[PDB]
């Protein structure tokens, strides 16, 4: 329920796991900020 | 999604010729086809004439 987009902090991963798990019937790129491969995939995202 | 009528093929437009050759990107669960610089989504419920 949120409406601006969340912050998750997690040392575990559990976070991780759960959301992956959970957004699956979907895409989920897992991206990272410090990869190159991170504008297109946005861009991607943000048209599909 | 919309059936396309053009008349007029003399003066024909190669702009057409991705639709025409199904040159098509499938990336992910969405359909892409490239014409010109943007990049549309393809709508399956598509005919040309």
């Amino acid at each position: 329920r949120f409406n601006r987009y969340p912050l998750i902090i997690d040392p575990s991963g559990q976070a991780t796991e759960f959301i992956m798990n959970e957004y699956k019937d979907r895409k989920i790129t897992r991206t990272s900020f410090l990869d190159d491969a991170f504008r297109k995939n946005l861009e991607s995202a943000l048209r599909f | 999604g919309n059936p396309l009528l053009v008349q007029d093929v003399e003066s024909y437009d190669p702009v057409l010729n991705p639709v025409l050759n199904r040159e098509v990107r499938r990336t992910g669960g969405r359909v892409l086809i490239t014409l010109g610089d943007q990049d549309i989504d393809l709508s399956p419920s598509f005919v040309i004439f």
